[PDB]
Formats: C-alpha cells, structure tokens, sequence
DNA sequence: ATCGGATGTATATATCTGACACGTGCCTGGAGACTAGGGAGTAATCCCCTTGGCGGTTAAAACGCGGGGGACAGCGCGTACGTGCGTTTAAGCGGTGCTAGAGCTGTCTACGACCAATTGAGCGGCCTCGGCACCGGGATTCTCGA
DNA sequence: TCGAGAATCCCGGTGCCGAGGCCGCTCAATTGGTCGTAGACAGCTCTAGCACCGCTTAAACGCACGTACGCGCTGTCCCCCGCGTTTTAACCGCCAAGGGGATTACTCCCTAGTCTCCAGGCACGTGTCAGATATATACATCCGAT
C-alpha cells in the first residue's frame, strides 16, 4: 500500500522521519476502514501530522470534502494559523463569535457549502449542534480528545448523533484516572467493535495476565511516539519540589479552618488549599480599608515570598517564566504583585476574549518579546498553545490530576525549544497540598507505570 | 420622531404577559444565596437539597404575588394607582401578620 | 376460594384494602369499622373525578392534550367550591388567574 | 487593583429590582412607588426566616444535617401555606 | 426501596374521565399531594368526632360527618352519595 | 351642646373599658332560633350554648371594625363605609 | 310543637347596638349604610357557626345543641373560644 | 414501699400521672416514653405560671384581689410573645384594650 | 359522674406565684381550656412528628422539638430549660 | 388667649350577698413489683449526592435621560351625620308548671382484631413514539401621531 | 379624522424528550377461623329547656338642627416610565473530592400488661369576705362670652 516514503510534496516544509511514520500510520487506518488514537508525547507535531494526512485526502485520494476540528477554545487560532501555513490551499474558518455572527457564518459559507475544514470549540459544537448535524463529515477530529473520557457528558452525548465517515482522536494524555476513561474514548471510536463497558472492565479486571493484555488490544488503534527516543535533541526538562512552610498569617488562618473557626465552610479542602495558596483568598484578612498593595502581599505569603526571590534571581539570570495556577483569584494577586515589582506579565484566563487570546499569544512569542511572565490558568491555558518562549515553569499549586500538570509543562517543553527548561513546584509543607501530590503521584504510577511504558 | 409608547401601555402589557406564564421570575442563584446566609443563623454547615431550595423560591415567590395583589387592592381603595410602603404595611396588619 | 379486591366489590377505582391500611397505621382510633374505608375511598375518587374533569376541559381549552399544574390551577381557581376547599393551598409551576383590575385600563 | 473589584454589599440586593417589578406585574400593579423595593426585601426576608427556622428544626430532630424538600412542605404545612408538588 | 402513590388509580380515573388526555409528571406529583392532603383533613376530623363522642371504633357514619363538615356547599351532597351509594353496593356483595 | 365626635370619644372609651355583652340577649336568641330551623326542625338550645354564640359573634364584629377603621384611616377619612368593611373582609379572605 | 319567625328577627340587631359594637372598635364616624352591611356579615357568620353546631348535634343523636358543640364548631372555622368548656 | 408521686419525683405541681393516661389514651402514638409526661407537665406548668404572674399584676393595678377574664385579657394582650400565642384565641368576658387612633382625637 | 379538670393544680401554681391573690370560676375555666388547649397543640405535634420519622414512641425529644415549633422566642428557650431540668431531676431520682 | 359654668367621671363610704375558699368522706386511678418482647440504638458499609471553583456564552441589569401624568395640597359646597329630646315598647326579671330528652345501667351479640397461608397487584426497571417546544414568516390588531 | 408601525397570533415544519407501554419480583391484601368486647337496645329517672304571665323602666325610635366632613375641581411639580447602551453576573457544563444518608444485623433495655393496694382528687355542704350598689363629693374638662 501506499507507504509514502518522502516527506510530502503539498506540504511546504520538511517533516522529521517519525512524522511521515504518523502520516503512514494514519493512512492504513484509513484504508483499513478503522479509526485511531494518534497519541504521541506533548510536544511532537501531532497537529502537523493531522494537516499532512487531511493534504493527502484531498490531493491523493481526491476527497476536499467537509472536515470537522473540535479543539479548545485557545488553541483554533493555532489550527487556523498551521493549516494556512503547511499547506496554504485548504478552504478552513473558525465558527466562532456572537450566534448573530455564527448564524452569519453559518448561511454564507456552511449551508453554501463553501468550505473545506470547519474549526471548532468544545462549547460551539453543544450549541450550533442543529445546523452541524446537517452535514455528512468525513471525517471528525478532536483535538485535546480526553475531554470525552466520560460518556454521559453532554459532549460526549452530542458527538454520538453526528454522521460521520471515519473519526480521528489526538491527546498527549490518553490514560487519565482509570481504564473507563480509555473505554469511553474507545466506545467513540469503534462504537461497534467494542460496544462493551462490562467486558472491557472485566476481560481486563485492572504480572503478565492484563498488561501484555493491554499493549496487544491498543496496539492497532493507538500510536504513541516519547520525547526521549525520537528527539534525542531536546534536553529533558529539570524539575524540583520547592517546599515552603506557612506564613504565621497562614498558620492561624489554617488554624481557625481546621478548628471550625460565620462564614459557610463546607468544603474544608478547597478552603485549605485557598489558605495554602494565599490568605488574602479569604475576605477580611488584608489589612484595610484603605488597600495599599505596597509590599505586605509578599512576606505573608510563604509561596509568593519564595516566588520573589527565585522570579528576581531568575530576571537576572535573563529567564522568561511560565507561571501556572488552579485558581484565577490568586492570578489577580500576582497581577497585583507584578504590578508593584514593575514586571511585564501577558494573563490569560477562561474569561479571557478570543482575539484577546491571540493578541497575549503573539505578544509574549514576539521577537524581543519584552513581556517577562506568563499568567495562566491550567485549564484554560494549559492545552495546546505553542509558548516555547519561555524557559522557566512554575507550578503555583498542583492539581488533582497529574496529566492537567504534565500539560502545562509541555507547552514550553516542545519543538523548537533549543534550551534547558527548568519546572519549579511549589509545595507547602504539612498541609493539604503534600496530601494532593500522594495521590497525584498514585494516579500517575497507575498508568505510567503500566501501560503507556513501552510505547 | 422616534416611536415612544404612552407612560402606561408597555406596563399593562407586561402585566398580560406575566398574568399568563408560570416560570419562576426570581434568579435562582441570588435566591440560594439568600438562602444559605439566612439558614446559617439557626444552624452553621447546613447541606441543602436543589429541590429544598426551589420548594423555598415557589412558596416565596405565591407569598409575594398575593401580597402584590392585596397591596393594589389598598391603593386603589386610596384612589391611587401606585402602590406603596403604607398600603404594603396595611395589607399585612389586616391579614394579621404584623 | 378465588379473591376478589374490596375495590371491585365496591366498583371502585380507588384501592379500599390500601385506605384501610392506611386508617389502621394512622393513629387516627383503636378501631377502624369495614365500611369507613369504602366509604373514603369513594369520596376520594369523587374529588379526584371533579377536579380532573375540569382540568381535562382548561386542557382542551388550549388545545393541549395533557394536563399540566397550569390546567389543575386554572380549574382550581376558576369554580368556588373547589377554590374555597384549596383555599390555602398553592399548586407549584401554576401561575395566576389573568385578572386586571378595571381603574387601570385605559379610558 | 485588580483584587478588590467588588462584592455585593448583601445577598438580599440580590433580589433585584426588576424581580420586584417583575413579581408585581404578576400580582396586577400598574405603577409602583421607588420605597417598595426596599419594603419587599424586608417582606420577603421575615417569611423566609420564619419557613427556614422551621425547616431546619425538622432537619435537627431527624438528626441530618441536610435540608429536605420533605422539611420545607412540612414547615410550609405548619406555617398554615400547604405546598403542592414537591411531596 | 419502595415508594407507593395512588398514580395508577388517578390515572385509572382520568381515562374514566377523559378518555383521550393523558397527565404530566408534576401534575401527577401536585394530584398525589392533593389526594393525601384532603385524606388527612378527613381522617383527622372523624378521629376528633369518635373522640368527643367518647367511641372507639372509626365508622362509616364518622366518615359520613367529617366529609359534611369539610366539604363544601355541592360538594358534600355528592361525595355523600357516592360513599352510601358504595357502600351500599359493597355490603350487598 | 357637645360638640360632634365630643360623645363619640367618650363612647368608644367607655366601651373599651368595658366588658359586657352590647347585644340584647332575647332578640339575639331569637336570630338564632330563626337561622337554626333552616337546618334541623325543632331544635334546643342550651342558654350555655347562645352564650358562647353571642360572645363570638361580637368578638367577630369587633376585629371587623377595628379593621374597617384601619382601612377607612387609610382612604383620608374618619367615617366607616361599607366599601372599608368589604375591603377588610376582602383582604382577610372571608370573601 | 310549634315554630315559626316572628318580625324578621334580624332587626332585633338594632342601631344602637351596631354603633355600641363600633365603639368598641375605636370608630368614631359611621355611614348610614353600614347598618345593613353589618347585619348580613352576622347572618352569613352565624350561618356557617351554627350548620357546623348542627352537624355535630346531630351526628352526637342529640336533639339539644350544647356549648361543647359551638366551641367544637368555632375551632373547626378557626376561631378558640375559652371559658365553656373544652 | 410508700409510694412518692411521679410528679413529687420531679419537683412539679402538674400531675405527671394524669398527662401519661392523657398521651397514651389520646391516639398520639403506640408507645409513650418514660420522660415525656415528665417534660409536658413542667412545660405545662411554666406557660400557667407566665399567665398567672402577668394576670396578678394585672388585676393588682386595678385594686383587685381576684383574678377575672378581663385581667387575664389585659395580660395575654400586652405581653406580646403570648399574644403571638393566644392570636387566634377568644377569651370570654374579655374584653378589648383600649386603643384610640391618633387621627381621631381632637386637634 | 365525675369530671376531671386542671383547676387545683391551676390554683397551686398560683399560689406559688401570687400568694394572697385568689381567681374566679370564670377565670379557672379559662386556665382550664387554656391547659387543655396547649396540651393538644404540642401532643399533635409531637405525634406527627414521630409518623415522619417513622418512630412509634412519643419521648422528651419529640416533646422538646414540638415546644420549639409551637412557642415563640423567649418562651420557647425557658420552657425548654424547665422541661429539661425537670427530667433531669426526675432522672436523678 | 382667657375665665365661668355645666357636665361627666372618678373617689370614698356603708350594706348586703352570693361566690369563693375550706373541711369531710369515697372511690377510683395512680404507684410498686414483675414479666416478656420488640423497638430503637449501635456499628459497619457503600454509594450517591452535595460543594466549590472554573470555562464560555449571553441575556438581563444598571445607569442615564427626557417628559407627561399622577399624587397632593388648597378651596368651596352641599349633605349626611351627630347630638339631644320626648314617647313608647319591648327586654329583663321573677315565678310556675311540665314534659321531653339526656344520661346511667344491665345484657347480649355481632363485629373487628389477630393469625397463618397464598397469590396477584403494584412497583421498579427497561424500552419506544407522539405531543409539545422552537422557528421563521405572514396577517391581524392596536396604538399613537394626524 | 386615517396612515405608519410595533406587537401578537396563527401556522406550517422540525426535532426531541418525556409520556406511555411491557416484563419480572415481592409483599401486601385476601380468605378462613377464633375470640372477646364495644356498642346497640331497652328501661328509668330527673333535670333543664320551653312556654306563659305580670311588672317595670330603661333603651330604642322618630324628629329637628346645624356643623363639619366627604367630595369635586384646579393647579403644580416631581417622580416614575419608556428607551438605549454596556457589561457583568447568571447559567450550564465539567471535574474532582468526600461527607452524609440509607441499609443491614444485633442486642438490650425500655415500655406494655397484670395485679394489688392506697391515697389523692372529686363531689358536697358551709361559712364569710371581696365586690357590686347606692349616695355624696371633688375634680378635670369642654365649650361659650371677654
Ligand atoms: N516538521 C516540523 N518542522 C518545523 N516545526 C515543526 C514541525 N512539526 C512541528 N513543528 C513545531 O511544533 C509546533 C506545533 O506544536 P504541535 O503541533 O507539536 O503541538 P502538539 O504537541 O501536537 O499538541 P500538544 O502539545 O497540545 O499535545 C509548531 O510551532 C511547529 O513549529
Ligand atoms: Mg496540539
């Protein structure tokens, strides 16, 4: 069959061995008439890999036809902006803006047919759904596609009424809590062939008995490609557990917390690690009114004391850092504190505006680039975008998940790096977040550990 | 010129259009906060059940419509058409609850 | 012998073995006679009768074929006996009777 | 700073303006008075203490610590306004 | 486990009744609230009444009085003759 | 002469410090009687029983009026109508 | 034996009498037309008071209607009466 | 052995004994705790103690030794947590207090 | 036949209270149904009370909560002390 | 604005009187002691529902502005009502007779509770389709400036 | 006055979701005997409700007058409504955690039932004192001439 042994004549560009491997990976399954996970390590160019694959639909098996690109909502710009560049001939707009736009978009180019790759977000695919299903894909790709690792979400719902010819699936983190994760994203894929929750569960029931079990039921429908034997060029990254103690603000305030002491506390966790992260995340413990930011935020505050110091060396070194955080209260803090240290950050949140998204993208990937932090969310930014800028990640708070850190990491740990990437974790010490971190390792241990391994 | 109604038409209409629905006109989560915060004076670190809270908001919400309709029923027995505090306060000391 | 439910003996629709449980269970006396659950049961099924009658009729009405806690408080709320029996109940989702008062509309 | 953008100086402003409007169109007011808004909201928060301290003595004597549907119809009952549909 | 309601029953009567509309599920809820509503007021008040007559035993007669006492106007002439005309029918089988 | 509402007020403070009946006790009973046989022919009646019939009837009245004066206060005027008592009745759902 | 009305006994509620009740009141000023009004609102109360009384009477299958009757018929309409009984 | 009372037992004047036979012969429930007689006679007992202490001073403001229905009205009727009690309560002989609109006197 | 009433316990409470001051017949009927009156209430809701929580014994709790709903502030709170230092007294001997 | 004079109300005193507080005898209901059994408290389990914060979308809320119409004060004018007088009638009191009815007592006896075996009716779970909720587009109606 | 014009109503079309129908448990309602007691029935008694009559006198009724109040009209002003713009807070979906509620099994202890006293509460006289009644007096107050 046809195994493409070049880089890509459409495509403008050289494209790594490992690449055209992908692209031929692709092929087969097409041919085959199956459907697959295109799994490789956060970093790799899975989104060229995509576009290389979709060019050789069109110029090579004759089939322009509508293609379908579900991705986060920071992350349609870059497909827009790697389409148009890899191969600059493909009719593709992103159906987003007010519903009076989208309905304008929808009648000029979607029911005239004038288009030949939608791009989308996980939230537009759940509302314009109606005029979407109206259409016969040829193929539906997801990006970032653990968003679907459970079946009774409204997306997951939602995608199981389109009508499509063949479907694609693309994450960096397949494994996510459990194997019912991997059977929901499955069940999408060859809803017929394994059409089982049950008998995937209990053929596989969590030696040799279930491993090996494993890798040969994936091996045809999963390819996973590491940073470590395919790059060879990238330094790995550098990463070291800051533990800090607590403020004596922190320490009576975890205190009161603990020892029930108006206020609605019903979750304690969530109020320990608000505590963790800053007391001034509770209302009344900033000294005022009036408020003066002056300099009071950083001392009673262990992890922002520690931040200062290790942010100033680190400006004098000549770095440029990634900072990330679970809640976006505390990213107004560090706005505030960046303020009066007169550095020059580039926030993005999940309020944050579209072409406000992509204005904060290129401004800190400029050339000469004078914006020195980044402030994001994990969730929000945390998927997908290209920051390879930046050097320095720090790890304001760790998260439940394990994977939702490993992604943000990697959005400077990719192609195109040429340097020594260094991530800071900030832990507390004897407090929640140790607790947070045990079982965020023990989620981590039970897929890395096992399945993913040999790949 | 621009087109202005009269001080009094879009009032009757929006009168028309309430009188024939039935959703709930208050926002429900402003109504569980207002909840939670009351409740936390009895008994501190209470869970609350979604259909406790709307039960409360349906309750609420017959409450103050019939005090409304009794209220209109003061002022125009005051040969006004607005209502107010005074008619509010009377309506409630003849019912009994004040 | 073969059993016959005290509902059909009475030819009723209503369940008199369940009511009669129900007055036993109660703490309503020691003693509860054979004829006072019959006799419940049927007036039960009466008011169940009249009131989704007319709310049967507010349904075709609208020209909807099913009932909705609109329909039961139109029917409700429009015939005096059943409006003075729910004189102090409220019926969730039911909305109001349309009734402006005759000094606000326009001269 | 950014920090400090606002709260909403109660919960019982909450209960909007144009809520208050809004409910007072279903009970058939043409014209309303600027002092009604003010009266309503402490209307409407004496008759929610009265249900709620009833609800939750019920929640108390059944030895939850969950509120209950169940507990609201029975202070509503008690109260003398029976609520229907919720149990 | 298991929670018993008189929906069979009210639907049973609705087709009686109307033999083409069918129910909501609230309207369902509001019709089994209203059943066990207007049940307790009766049964309270025949309590009461064999309690100041000073018996014991709850009767149909008792029955009888609570739904005069409670009913109103119209009501209670039918509901009246609907219970003897059951009863009735019911001791005659 | 007194001057009008001179003998009204000395009225209304003699009557609120008293605590008799205001009613004539025969024509009452009498009233009773009369409404009575449109439900059972040839009643008795305890003089207990008229008793506690005229004692809440008045205490009705009474409430009745002070809520009519309440809502006749309210209209700008001093004079009871019966406009204000269909109104108190109105409001406390006896309607 | 023998019953019957005699001179439309509801005037025996006379005017004094009506304006001795609104006295106690607090009423200062009475229309002419409240007379009327206040005797059909007696008639329409003691009408629902006394078929209550009546239906317990009769349900008791007594001929003589008792004070225990009227306070049981009060606190039916919701309205307690202490001091006969009860 | 002598016999003490239950409600010597208790430091009560209400009768512990008498309220026991009330709960358990009134339809309350099947079964009726030790300590729930003991619990309503003093309650009992507390609310009689309240109205006679407010109806005493009553009846002593007027140069009266005896305790009558307007004394016990004028008590109940001042005290607001009784009248919230007592709201929809008639008290023969009882009488109104005495109340005059500020708009009807003289100016 | 006898007839039982409340009047010389009544009349002990109030001798406690005002030592030299004496109540008319009128006034201890009054007490009497207010007694009788007050005792319904709280065991009516004592009584529903235990039917919801599935119990079949009426107890100090059931008692305690029925005060609770049925009397207002201030009273609520001393009735509640009298009736627990009453059981506890009685408890301790 | 201020005295003079009627006028109604509260106060003190002496007098019955009938209602309350006291003392006596009985019986019935409460207390003590014992037994038996089943209701509820206790501990363990599990799983489900609540909580909290975020991400994105978007419709409602808040603010400002222009103007008209409704509330409120003032004035004048009948008219309806309060005050007082004289007359009569009917209510309240009392005393009497009577007889209908309510309550107590004793005796069955039919009816309701209890119990054990059994089966069928109701509930919970699982499926489909028809009724109802948007949705655009035309018709009709009503309002506001002529 | 009649011609714009904005809002509402049909009305056909589409989809979607919630109502209706079907299939296995399981538990509760039915059947058949067995008791025992709650209530129905007959008889008797006494009491209290009714009917009548006579007297008295206080309250109700009808009339007249004059005043003050309710009502209608006018004018003013201010405040609330209608409308447009922007953003911000609600809404819904997501994603974790874990606390709390509902179930089950076990046992013990607390309550009911029984029998036997016995003392406390009720009914019944009985004196006697708090209070209602009548009379005289002083005072606060209202209402009309200076
Ligand atoms: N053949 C290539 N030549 C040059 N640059 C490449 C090539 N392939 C990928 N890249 C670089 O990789 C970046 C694109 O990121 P990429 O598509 O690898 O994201 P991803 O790793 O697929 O997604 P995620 O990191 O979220 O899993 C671009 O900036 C591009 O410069
Ligand atoms: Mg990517």
């Amino acid at each position: 069959e046809f195994q493409f042994r070049e880089s890509p004549a459409y495509v403008n560009g050289q494209l790594r061995p490992y690449q055209i491997q992908g692209v031929n990976w692709l092929v087969s399954l097409h041919k085959n008439k199956i459907a697959g996970i295109l799994a490789d390590e956060m970093g790799l160019g899975k989104t060229l890999q995509t576009i290389s694959f979709l060019g050789y639909l069109r110029y090579i098996e004759k089939i322009p036809g509508p293609f379908l690109v579900i991705a986060p909502k920071s992350t349609l710009n870059n497909w827009l902006r790697e389409i148009n560049r890899w191969t600059p001939d493909v009719n593709a707009f992103i159906l987003q803006g007010d519903k009076e736009e989208r309905a304008e978009l929808i009648q000029k180019k979607l029911l005239g047919c004038d288009f030949d790759v939608v791009i989308a977000s996980y939230e537009i695919i759940i509302r314009e759904k109606s005029p979407l299903k109206k259409i016969n894909w040829e193929y539906i790709i997801i990006d970032e596609a653990h968003r679907i690792k459970n079946e009774e979400s409204m997306l997951s719902q939602v995608l199981r009424e389109f009508t499509s010819r063949n479907r694609l699936l693309i994450t960096g983190t397949p494994l996510q809590n459990n194997l019912h994760e991997l059977w929901a994203l499955l069940n999408f894929l060859l809803p017929d062939i394994f059409s089982d929750a049950q008998d995937f569960d209990d053929w596989f029931s969590s030696q040799d008995k279930i491993v090996k079990q494993l890798h040969t039921v994936l091996q045809p429908f999963l390819l996973r490609r590491i940073k470590s034997d395919v790059e060879t060029s990238l330094l790995p990254k550098k990463e070291l557990n800051l533990y800090v103690g607590m403020s004596s603000m922190q320490k009576k305030w975890y205190k009161k917390i603990l020892e029930k002491d108006k206020t609605r506390l019903l979750n304690i966790m969530m109020q320990l690690r608000k505590c963790c992260n800053h007391p001034y995340l509770f209302d009344g413990a900033e000294p005022g009114p009036p408020y003066t930011t002056d300099e009071h935020l950083v001392y009673n505050a262990a992890k922002l004391q520690v931040l200062d110091k290790l942010l100033k060396k680190l400006k004098e070194e000549g770095s440029r850092v990634l900072i990330f955080s679970q809640m976006s209260r505390l990213l107004d803090i560090l706005e505030d504190y960046c303020y009066f240290r007169n550095y020059e950050y580039c926030r993005i949140d999940g309020s944050t505006a579209h072409e406000d998204r992509i204005q904060a993208i290129d401004d800190y990937n400029a050339p000469d680039s004078k914006k020195f932090v980044f402030l994001l969310t994990t969730r929000a930014g945390g998927l997908g975008i290209n920051l390879t800028s930046a050097d320095v990640v720090v790890l304001y708070d760790s998260d439940w998940n394990p994977q939702a850190d490993l992604q943000a990491m990697d959005r400077a740990h990719r192609i195109g790096q040429k340097k020594q990437v260094k991530v800071f974790r900030l832990v507390t010490d004897n407090s929640v977040e140790e607790k947070i971190l045990e079982r965020a390792t023990q989620k981590l241990r039970l897929d890395q550990l096992v399945i993913q391994q040999n790949r | 010129k621009p087109h202005r109604y009269r001080p009094g038409t879009v009032a009757l209409r929006e009168i028309r259009r309430y009188q024939k629905s039935t959703e709930l006109l208050i926002r429900k989560l402003p109504f569980q906060r207002l909840v939670r915060e009351i409740a936390q004076d009895f008994k501190t670190d209470l869970r609350f059940q979604s259909s406790a809270v709307m039960a409360l908001q349906e309750a609420s919400e017959a409450y103050l419509v019939a005090l409304f309709e009794d209220t209109n029923l003061c002022a125009i027995h005051a040969k006004r058409v607005t209502i107010m505090p005074k008619d509010i306060q009377l309506a409630r000391r003849i019912r009994g609850e004040r | 012998a073969k059993a016959k439910t005290r509902s059909s003996r009475a030819g009723l629709q209503f369940p008199v073995g369940r009511v009669h449980r129900l007055l036993r269970k109660g703490n309503y006396a020691e003693r509860v006679g054979a004829g006072a659950p019959v006799y419940l049961a049927a007036v039960l099924e009466y008011l169940t009768a009249e009131i989704l009658e007319l709310a049967g009729n507010a349904a075709r009405d609208n020209k909807k074929t099913r009932i909705i806690p609109r329909h039961l408080q139109l029917a409700v709320r429009n015939d005096e006996e059943l409006n003075k029996l729910l004189g102090r109940v409220t019926i969730a989702q039911g909305g109001v009777l349309p009734n402006i008062q005759s000094v606000l509309l326009p001269k | 700073a950014k920090r400090h953008r606002k709260v909403l100086r109660d919960n019982i402003q909450g209960i909007t303006k144009p809520a208050i409007r809004r409910l007072a169109r279903r009970g058939g007011v043409k014209r309303i008075s600027g002092l009604i808004y003010e009266e309503t909201r402490g209307v409407l928060k004496v008759f929610l203490e009265n249900v709620i301290r009833d609800a939750v003595t019920y929640t108390e004597h059944a030895k939850r610590k969950t509120v209950t549907a169940m507990d609201v119809v029975y202070a509503l009952k008690r109260q003398g306004r029976t609520l229907y549909g919720f149990g | 486990t298991r929670k018993e309601s008189y929906a069979i029953y009210v639907y049973k009567v609705l087709k009686q009744v109307h033999p083409d509309t069918g129910i909501s599920s609230k309207a369902m809820s509001i019709m089994n609230s209203f059943v066990n509503d207007v049940f307790e007021r009766i049964a309270g008040e025949a309590s009461r009444l064999a309690h100041y007559n000073k018996r014991s035993t709850i009767t149909s007669r008792e029955i009888q009085t609570a739904v005069r006492l409670l009913l109103p106007g119209e009501l209670a002439k039918h509901a009246v003759s609907e219970g003897t005309k059951a009863v009735t029918k019911y001791t005659s089988a």
